Parts: structure tokens; C-alpha cells; sequence
């Protein structure tokens, strides 16, 4: 339960009621992207204590163009897209070094994709928080693939965008004096960051106040 | 007069019309409405305002329209009070009417006021002739004349009437409630004797009988007694009813009825009070005649000529409270403008200006005025934009002299504050000349001076050239904006312009300490907070 | 007035008595009452015993000239509010003293004032602050020139303790920080007042043992 803060003690208190900038339509979401078009994502309705709320998540957000077969070891060109990307399904990771190779769409290339969950009626210039981490090998039928970062998202009021970067010889492998020079995924993750810097002001966030998160070993990555 | 003692809220007391209702219906000001329906259904009778009974002589008869839009202060004389066939039957005139309601139709052939008196119908044919009488010879005075003589159908009779022709005179209920000098005989009637009306048709009877009688005074206290006298050569009328001059204070020692209800007193329009000879007649001519005013009498330098250019005639929309009083010019001419400033002297308060004209010299006409100065917020120094509103144009102005005593009447706060937006500017004075300590000493005497003002504006007018020291008296604080309670962070309230200069020690917008009571009476039109451009809705959650 | 006396002296300290509030009451007993609180002293707001007229006292009984009027006053003002009103009214020295945030005299004042035309008088301050928008001390010195800081500390009603803290500061030494915000409308809220203050206070630290203006 949520009380207003006030300075001083008052006899009649009004106060304009919440907007959402996200277009729902048939009870899903959906965001204007300024260059590219729309995006169409998921309503979840999440309970805390005995309480619930509504949080419109966004799972399978791209951010740079795949790298495959022959952008491997590169850096990473923005990919140019125009129409209504279906952002309700999460997509794979990167290829972690050490891995079962269970049959899945868990772990693979083509792995640079966002997951942003925003609460139903954020604050009007609501913080990011950009977590960056590539899942293991689990079975993404039930969705949210080891991060649901929509309850911090419900239970602190605050958007959360969770990222995927090429870690391992895919994301560190250099040779040579020059163009094999080395830090893609660090160049995977500026560029995640520079996205979520340009785009996150349709979503209610405030591109000013993104705060960066990693953990165990990709903090090692994160504090360059 | 609450029907229980519970008494939840000020909306559950109730009007005299909507406590008792047995078929009654009441307006929105809570009084009866004109027309009443009969009976439930049925035709319509049109009631006293005060009273929830009919005048049923009226129109109690004809099962008939609604909508009574014009006011039957005419009586339906009974048989009793009425002679016929005296030896005098000359009607003045009667129109045929076209029988659809004819007793209508003679009603609104008498809302003129002329000569009319009364009405005969005759129903013996089926044209109905509205034979109708005059103010002429023919306590318990009848209709002392009728033309007919076999059938008897009743005669009406006007009352209270405004404006009245009796065939030697021109009488007009003139609004001023009391008389200064000038009475043959005030004669009391019994309180059940008349009922305002047969008093009213006696002393005009009695003055258009007699000659020179330019009017008559007549009241009713609520003790029931009835008073009547008959003017000749009053000197000046005074209080009129429709002035600010109740100040909400006990009397003094007597200032208008000066008998401690209903006063009125009527004037003969075309009198001949000037070219009335002394000699003939000697009706009273005697009136005092005061000596003349010597010069070392009166100096008259309290008071300023004002240039009627300034002066811009609003009558339509303008509501200064104010006062007339009446000369008479049989004696009083180019004296009147000293005897007015006298009495502009005489009344301390609510006297901050002066007014001087004629209508069509049996009238002099003086109007005691408060201070009607209209400022626009434009909010300069120079003061020439600061414009009066007056009902008509004047002939003759006078300003009183500003006094400044020697010590300050309050502990004067500084508000917090640096912006308005509803401000009502009444004196712009430039105190550029003098110092800061001085000059503000000078403008808090100004407000002082001042009863309506609310508030005094010190500050720097105009800085894009140096500085203007000036002093703005306020008669309404408004929106006060841009505090240092936040301490200049996230200010979303715009603060003041870069010319105004408000900020520093000894400027910076004073608050007269509040005054419990209330603001005084007769304070110009009551100030309204800055108009919202748009219309708030209710989609707030509350 | 001092020079009486309750009519029975005893031996040693009496056990209690009666203030001039009490006493003035019983003098009037024996109309308007003087209405006072539990202790010694006059309630700030006196109002006559029909409740039509009410005014300021300040514990001793005569009365603040503004501050009559029917029924009850709020916003009582003190005795810095006073006098401060009062120097812009004619009262001689005309440099305002340091007044705290409600209507209290800072305990540590200065004149600030002295050899303004080569003559010791002060200066007049409260005219000298406005036309000329000092905030820097060299731009101060450039301006007015042979003026120096005379600092002290006030008594509770603002009396100048007698032969103590009648310190002068010279106004050369310090190079000023802080030059880039707007005029703060009051001397007391310029900064160069608590240059003075702290200057002032740093001088007593070393006397008296204490850093401070020693209370009542
Ligand atoms: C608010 O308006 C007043 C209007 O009097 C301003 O006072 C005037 O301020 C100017 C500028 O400081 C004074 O000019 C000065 O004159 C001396 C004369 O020797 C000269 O040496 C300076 O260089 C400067 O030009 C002017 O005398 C003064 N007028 C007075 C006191 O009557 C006031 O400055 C305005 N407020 C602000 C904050 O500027
Ligand atoms: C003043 O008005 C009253 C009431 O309007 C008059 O009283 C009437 O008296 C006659 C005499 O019998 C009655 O028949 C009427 O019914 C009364 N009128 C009402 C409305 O009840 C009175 O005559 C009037 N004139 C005076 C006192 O001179
Ligand atoms: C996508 O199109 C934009 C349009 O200017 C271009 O700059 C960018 O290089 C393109 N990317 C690829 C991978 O073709
Ligand atoms: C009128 O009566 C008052 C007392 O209410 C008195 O003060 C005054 O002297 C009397 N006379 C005049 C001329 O006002
Ligand atoms: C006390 O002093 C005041 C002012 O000097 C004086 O008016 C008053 O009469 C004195 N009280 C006495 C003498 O009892």
C-alpha cells in the first residue's frame, strides 16, 4: 500500500490521474519506435504479497543487426528494420563457453535481443535499469527465460531492460595489428546502451537516470 | 424559521413561500412565483409577492390565461365605497374592445399613468365600454362620482402609482426618503384607519386642491401610524433610498428618517417655485433665508477642480455607491457648490469626491462619491493611465484634499511573495524625488489614507531606464506567486518580470495585517480572482 | 519602578512573590485587565476585558503603536520587527540590525560602518545597500573605500555589551569566492555577513574560551 507524501497537512487534495504511453489494442501492448515503426508485445498480470499488478513486458526487443557467418568477429551494424517486430516470445543467448548442447532455441547465434518490462502506470520520468546477462541452457516455454526482472520492475516502480551480448570467441577473439582488433561484446553492449538511450523515451523511461548491471564474470566485462 | 431544531446545513433553512405549500409552487430566490396554478388543475391566479393570499377582486372571476406580466396594483372598489349618478358624470374617455379580455385590455390602456383613476365596464351590450375617470374633486373616501344608473358592475382603483397628472399639476415619486424644511400641516391617521392607498388619494386630493404646493411627504411606521404633510418651498431633499448611507453602525444622533417601514415623498415637476411671487398668497414663503457665507467663513482648499476629460461615462455598467442630494434653486445658486463641500467635510468618511449639475433647474443636483479611480496594470509611474467611471457626466468635480497623519495606523507585514496576477491598483504614486526612508514612510501614510486598501506595492516600475521609486496602492491582493520557501529549487511557478525589481530590504510588496471584521462597505465592485482561460473538469481524483 | 516595596521585608530570600503583571492587576482592582500568563510576563497579546480592541505589549506594557485594532491580531510582531520598522521611520542609527529568521536579533551584529568621510559615524546602510550592487569585497572597497567592519554581540532587547566585542575588521584582506549568485534582498542574507560572523567569532574564539557571544 502506497500513501502520498505531503509537506504540509491540507483539507482538499486532487491530483490528475496517471497516463501510460503505451497504445494498448486488444489487450496488447503496443510502442511507436521513431526510425523503424511499431512494436507489438505482452500484458502479465503479477502478484506480490496478495497484491496484483500489470506489466506490459516486451520480450525479444533487437537491437543490432545477427552475426552470422560473415559479421562474426565484427562490429555490430544496427539493423534497419520497418513494420511491427512481434516482441512476444523471448528469443535465444549467446553461446556460452560451457554447455550441455542440449537440443533447444535456448543458447544460439543471432543473440543480441533486449526484454523490457515496464509497469502499467510508471513514474512520468521513471529510471532504467539495464541488466546485462546471457542465460543458460533452459527451456524458454514458460516464457521469462532465469529473469523476470518485471517484479523488481512492479515492486519498485521502475523500467527493466534485461540485455544479451556475445560473450566467449564470439565475444572476445583478436588477431593481428588491426580489424580483428577484439571487444565485441563490449561493443555489443554500448550498443545496447546507446538503444536504450535513443528509444526509451516512448516507453515512459527517463534515458538520463539508465543504470548498468551486470554479475559473475560480466561485471568483470562491465566496469570497462 | 427551520421546520425542526436539527438545522443540518444552511441549504436545510427555508423561504417563507417553500415552508407552507398547499398548491404552491415558489421561485429560485424562495419567494412565490407571480402565477399559481387553481385548484391544482385549472386556470392560473397571480398572488401577492409577500402574502400567499390573492387579490381576488382582480381576477377571480374569469377562468382564463396565465401568465399575469403586469402588476395589478389596481383595487377592485366594493359596491359600499361607491355612489352613482352624482352631478358631475363626465368620463374622460373609453375605447370599445375587442372581447377577448377586454378588463385586460383597460389595464394595460392604464399603465400610462395619465388621468386615469379608475374604470367603469358596461356589460348591458356586448361592446364593453371601459369608461374611465380622473385625478379630480370626484380616512374613508370613496369613488365619489359614476355615470349609469340601472346595473352595477364595479369600479377598480390605481394605487400607489409612480407618476400621476391631476389636471393642475405634474406629480413624481421622487426616491428621496426624508424632507429638511418646508411643512404647513403633517396630520397622523389611525393605524386601522387607511391602508397607504385612501391616505395617498387624500393628500394629493388635498395638494391638488390647494395652490403652490410643490409636493407631499408621506410614511408608514411599523408602529401602524400614518403620516402625511404637504410640502411648499422645501430647501434641500436628502437621503435618498437608493444610496449607500447606512454604514452598518448605530445612530448617530438622527441622519435619515429622523422620526426613531415605507417614506416617500412626491414633487409637482413643472413648479413654479422661483417665479412664484413673494407678496401673493403668503403661503409660507417664509423660509429662513441664511446669511451669506463670508469668504474667511470657509476657506474651501480642502478640495481640488478635476478636468472633465479624464472622466469616462459608464452608466450602463458601473455600480459606485453613492449619494444624491436634491437642492431646490429657489435659494441656493453658485452657493450650492460651497454648502456641498461643507457636507463633503461634514461626513469624514465616504466622501472622496464631489459632483455638481442641474437637470432642468428646479432640481441642483449634488452626489457625494467615494474615490473612482480605475487603474490599468499596466503598472507605470506616470498615472495618467488611472481613468475615472462615472454613471453621467458631470458640470461641476471636485476631488478632496489627501491628508497624511503624522504616525502609521499598523504594523505593515511583507509578504513573502514577488508576483501577482489579479491586481487592483487604485494609486500609482511616483515617489522618484525623495529617499528610500522617507518616501516610504510617505506610502504607507497614502495607504493609510486609503479605507479599502488592502495592500501597498513598493518598487522599482520601470528598469530598463535607471529606476522609478514608486508607491502602488492595492485594493485586492491576487495570485501570489514566486516564494523563497523552496529556496530556487524546481520553481514550476513562473516568478516575476526582470523590470519590477520587487526583491530587495525596504521594496517588496506589503499586506495591511487583516482585519478581522471584514474589508469596509461601499469598496469598489467585488474583486474578482484573474478569469481561467480554459474550464477545469473534474477528472481529478480527489 | 524599583523604588517600592510590598511592605514586609523579611530575612533571607522571600519564598515567592508577586510580578508586575500581578502587581499591576492588583493595583487596578483596587476598565482594562492586563491579562498575563503563569509566569512573570505579559502575555503578547493584551486585550481589554470586552472583547473589542486587543494589541502588542513586549513584557514591560506600553504599547505597539501599529498593531491596535478590533477583535485578535495573528503574526504578533517582536522587538526586532520593531525597531527595524522604526529605522526606516527617523530613529538615528541607521544601519538595520542582524535579525534571525522570525523576528529575534541575532546575537552577533555589526554596524559594519565606520570612518565614512573620514569622520567615525555610521554610514547610512539601509540607503547605501540598494543603488549600488556590492557583493564583492574588493568591488566594495573599489566603491566605498576607507570603510571597515565594526562588529559586536547584542543583548536580548539588541543593547551593545558595554567595553566588550567592539571589534573592527578591515575589509582588504580577503580575496571573495562565491561571486555568481543573484543579490539575496537583505544584508544579513548577503554572505559577506557571515565573513564578518565567522571572521568576528574566529577573533573571540581565543578569548572568553568560547566561540560564541556569552548568553544571558
Ligand atoms: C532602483 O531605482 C533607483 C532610482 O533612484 C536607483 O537609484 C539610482 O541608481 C543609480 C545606479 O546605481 C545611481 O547612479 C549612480 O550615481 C552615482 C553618482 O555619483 C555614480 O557615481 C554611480 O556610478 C551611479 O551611476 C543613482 O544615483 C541612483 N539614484 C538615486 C539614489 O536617486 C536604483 O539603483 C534602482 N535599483 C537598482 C538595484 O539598481
Ligand atoms: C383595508 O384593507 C382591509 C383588508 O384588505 C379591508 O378590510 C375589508 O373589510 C370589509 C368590510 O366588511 C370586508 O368585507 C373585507 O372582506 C375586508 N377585506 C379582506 C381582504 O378581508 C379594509 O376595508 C381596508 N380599508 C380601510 C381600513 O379603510
Ligand atoms: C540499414 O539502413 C541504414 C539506412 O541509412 C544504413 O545506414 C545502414 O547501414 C543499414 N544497415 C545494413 C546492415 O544494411
Ligand atoms: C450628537 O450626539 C453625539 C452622541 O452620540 C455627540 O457626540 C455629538 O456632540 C452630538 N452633536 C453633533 C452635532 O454631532
Ligand atoms: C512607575 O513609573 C511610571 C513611569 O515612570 C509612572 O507612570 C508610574 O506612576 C510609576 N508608578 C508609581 C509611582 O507607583
Amino acid at each position: 500500500n502506497c500513501r502520498l507524501l505531503l509537506r504540509e497537512e491540507a483539507t482538499h487534495i486532487y491530483r490528475k490521474p496517471g497516463i501510460s504511453l503505451l497504445s494498448y489494442e486488444a489487450s496488447v501492448p503496443s510502442v511507436p519506435i521513431s526510425t523503424h515503426g511499431r512494436l507489438l508485445g505482452r500484458s502479465q498480470a503479477i502478484q506480490v504479497g496478495t497484491s496484483w499488478k500489470q506489466v506490459d513486458q516486451f520480450l525479444g526487443v533487437p537491437y543490432a543487426a545477427p552475426p552470422l557467418a560473415e559479421r562474426r568477429f565484427q562490429a555490430p551494424e544496427p539493423l534497419n528494420w520497418t513494420g511491427s517486430w512481434d516482441a512476444s516470445k523471448p528469443r535465444a543467448s549467446c553461446w556460452q563457453p560451457g554447455t550441455r548442447t542440449s537440443t533447444s532455441p535456448g543458447v544460439s547465434e543471432d543473440c543480441l535481443y533486449l526484454n523490457v518490462f515496464i509497469p502499467q502506470n510508471v513514474a512520468p520520468n521513471a529510471s532504467v535499469l539495464v541488466f546485462f546477462h546471457n542465460t543458460m541452457d533452459r527451456e524458454e516455454s514458460e516464457g521469462w527465460p532465469a529473469i523476470d526482472g518485471s517484479f523488481l520492475a512492479a515492486v519498485g516502480n521502475l523500467i527493466v531492460v534485461t540485455a544479451s551480448y556475445r560473450v566467449g570467441v564470439f565475444g572476445f577473439l583478436s588477431s593481428g595489428s588491426g580489424e580483428v582488433s577484439g571487444n565485441w561484446g563490449l561493443l555489443d553492449q554500448v550498443a545496447a546502451l546507446t538503444w536504450v538511450q535513443t528509444h526509451i523515451r516512448g516507453f515512459g523511461g527517463d534515458p538520463r537516470r539508465v543504470s548498468l548491471a551486470a554479475d559473475r564474470g560480466g561485471a568483470d566485462v562491465a566496469s570497462i | 424559521t427551520t421546520i425542526s431544531a436539527g438545522a443540518f446545513s444552511q441549504t436545510h433553512c427555508v423561504t417563507d413561500c417553500q415552508r407552507n405549500e398547499a398548491g404552491l409552487q415558489c421561485d429560485q430566490n424562495g419567494q412565490y412565483r407571480a402565477s399559481q396554478k387553481d385548484r391544482g388543475s385549472g386556470k392560473a391566479f397571480c398572488v401577492d409577492g409577500e402574502g400567499r393570499r390573492l387579490p381576488w377582486w382582480e381576477t377571480e372571476a374569469p377562468l382564463e390565461d396565465s401568465q399575469c406580466l403586469m402588476m395589478q396594483k389596481f383595487e377592485k372598489v366594493p359596491e359600499s365605497k361607491v355612489i352613482f349618478d352624482a352631478n358631475a358624470p363626465v368620463a374622460v374617455r373609453s375605447k370599445v374592445p375587442d372581447s377577448e379580455f377586454p378588463v385586460m385590455q383597460c389595464l394595460t390602456d392604464c399603465t400610462e399613468d395619465e388621468a386615469c383613476s379608475f374604470f367603469t365596464v358596461s356589460t348591458t351590450e356586448p361592446e364593453i365600454s371601459c369608461d374611465f375617470y380622473a385625478w379630480t374633486s370626484d380616512l374613508r373616501c370613496q369613488v365619489k362620482v359614476r355615470s349609469h344608473g340601472q346595473d352595477s358592475p364595479a369600479v377598480y382603483l390605481k394605487k400607489g402609482q409612480g407618476s400621476t397628472t391631476t389636471l393642475q399639476k405634474r406629480f413624481e415619486p421622487t426616491g428621496f426618503q426624508n424632507m429638511l424644511s418646508g411643512l404647513y400641516n403633517p396630520i397622523v391617521f389611525s393605524a386601522s384607519g387607511a391602508n397607504l392607498t385612501d391616505a395617498h388619494l387624500f393628500c394629493l386630493l388635498a395638494c391638488d386642491r390647494d395652490l403652490c404646493c410643490d409636493g407631499f411627504v408621506l410614511t408608514q411606521v411599523q408602529g401602524g401610524a400614518i403620516i402625511c404633510g404637504l410640502l411648499s418651498s422645501p430647501s434641500v431633499l436628502l437621503c435618498n433610498v437608493k444610496d449607500w448611507m447606512d454604514p452598518s453602525e448605530a445612530w448617530a444622533n438622527a441622519t435619515c428618517p429622523g422620526v426613531t417601514n415605507f417614506q416617500q415623498v412626491y414633487l409637482w415637476k413643472d413648479s413654479d417655485m422661483g417665479s412664484r411671487p413673494e407678496s401673493m398668497g403668503c403661503r409660507k414663503d417664509t423660509v429662513p433665508r441664511p446669511a451669506s457665507p463670508t469668504e474667511a467663513g470657509l476657506t474651501t482648499e480642502l478640495f481640488s477642480p478635476v478636468d472633465l476629460n479624464q472622466v469616462i461615462v459608464n452608466g450602463n455598467q458601473s455600480l459606485s455607491s453613492q449619494k444624491h442630494w436634491l437642492f431646490k434653486h429657489l435659494f441656493s445658486a453658485q452657493q450650492a457648490n460651497l454648502w456641498c463641500l461643507s457636507r463633503c467635510v461634514q461626513e469624514h468618511s465616504f466622501c472622496q469626491l464631489a459632483e455638481i449639475t442641474e437637470s432642468a433647474s428646479l432640481y441642483f443636483t449634488c452626489t457625494l462619491y467615494p474615490e473612482a479611480q480605475v487603474c490599468d496594470d499596466i503598472m507605470e509611474s506616470n498615472a495618467q493611465g488611472c481613468r475615472l467611471i462615472l454613471p453621467q457626466m458631470p458640470k461641476a468635480l471636485f476631488r478632496k484634499k489627501v491628508i497624511l497623519e503624522d504616525k502609521v495606523k499598523n504594523f505593515y507585514t511583507r509578504l513573502p511573495f514577488q508576483k501577482l496576477m489579479g491586481i487592483s491598483i487604485r494609486n500609482k504614486v511616483p515617489m522618484s524625488e525623495k529617499s528610500i526612508s522617507n518616501g516610504f514612510f510617505e506610502c504607507e501614510r497614502r495607504c493609510d489614507a486609503d479605507p479599502c486598501c488592502t495592500g501597498f506595492g513598493f518598487l522599482n516600475v520601470s528598469q530598463l531606464k535607471g529606476g522609478e521609486v514608486t508607491c502602488l496602492t492595492l485594493n485586492s491582493l491576487g495570485i501570489q506567486m514566486c516564494s523563497e520557501e523552496n529556496g530556487g529549487a524546481w520553481r514550476i511557478l513562473d516568478c516575476g518580470s526582470p523590470d519590477i525589481e520587487v526583491h530587495t530590504y525596504p521594496f517588496g510588496w506589503y499586506q495591511k495585517p487583516i482585519a478581522q471584521n471584514n474589508a469596509p462597505s461601499f469598496c469598489p465592485l467585488v474583486v474578482l480572482p484573474s478569469l481561467t482561460e480554459k474550464v477545469s473538469l473534474d477528472s481529478w481524483q480527489s | 519602578n524599583g523604588s517600592e516595596v510590598l511592605g514586609s521585608r523579611q530575612p533571607g530570600r522571600p519564598v515567592a512573590c508577586l510580578s508586575f503583571c500581578q502587581l499591576q492587576k492588583q493595583q487596578i482592582l483596587l476598565s482594562y485587565l492586563p491579562q498575563c500568563q503563569d509566569s512573570g510576563d505579559y502575555a503578547p497579546v493584551q486585550c481589554d476585558v470586552q472583547q473589542v480592541q486587543c494589541w502588542c505589549v513586549d513584557a514591560e506594557g506600553m504599547e505597539v503603536y501599529g498593531t491596535r485594532q478590533l477583535g485578535r491580531p495573528k503574526r504578533c510582531p517582536r522587538s526586532c520587527e520593531i525597531r527595524n520598522r522604526r529605522l526606516l521611520h527617523g530613529v538615528g542609527d541607521k544601519s538595520p540590525p542582524q535579525c534571525s529568521a522570525e523576528g529575534e536579533f541575532m546575537p552577533v551584529q555589526c554596524k559594519f560602518v565606520n570612518t565614512t568621510d573620514m569622520m567615525i559615524f555610521d554610514l547610512v546602510h539601509s540607503y547605501n545597500r540598494f543603488p549600488d550592487a556590492f557583493v564583492t569585497f574588493s568591488s566594495f572597497q573599489r566603491r566605498f573605500p576607507e570603510v571597515s567592519g565594526y562588529c559586536h554581540c547584542a543583548d536580548s532587547q539588541g543593547r551593545e555589551l558595554a567595553e566588550t566585542g567592539l571589534e573592527l575588521l578591515l575589509d582588504e584582506i580577503y580575496d571573495t569566492i562565491f561571486a555568481g549568485l543573484d543579490l539575496p534582498s537583505t544584508f544579513t542574507e548577503t554572505t559577506l555577513y557571515r565573513i564578518l560572523q565567522r571572521r568576528f567569532l574566529a577573533v573571540q574564539s581565543v578569548i572568553s574560551g568560547r566561540f560564541r557571544c556569552p548568553t544571558k
